[PDB]
């Protein structure tokens, strides 16, 4: 039910 | 417009998969962080979800450029398709706002 979240590379 | 105040993460996936194309995206309230917002983006036929940090002093994606408003954050990433990368790395493009 709970959805997918990404690991971001932003800095 | 691109902001959907009344939908869940699952509902956001259903919308994008049925009414969107690859590159379609929307913003919605966050479940894990009540009071916050989250970007739901479609790419490669699947829906991905990006957390939006609201510190009270700015908006960002827990990293990267800082913004005064949610709308400007969205505007920026629509104009800079190469700026939002996962650490895979793969780019996540906010192309087409899915209107409410």
């Amino acid at each position: 039910k709970q959805v997918e979240y990404l690991d971001l590379d932003l800095d | 417009r691109w902001f959907h105040p009344n939908i869940t993460g699952v509902e956001a996936e259903n919308l994008l998969l049925t009414r969107g194309v690859d590159g379609s995206f929307l913003a919605r309230p966050s479940k894990s962080n009540p009071g916050d917002f989250t970007l739901s983006v479609r790419r490669n036929g699947a829906v991905t979800h990006i957390k939006i940090q609201n510190t009270g002093d700015y908006y960002d994606l827990y990293g990267g450029e800082k913004f005064a408003t949610l709308a400007e954050l969205v505007q920026y990433y629509m104009e800079h398709h190469g700026q939002l990368k996962e650490k895979n790395g793969d780019v996540i493009e906010l192309k087409y706002p899915l209107n409410c």
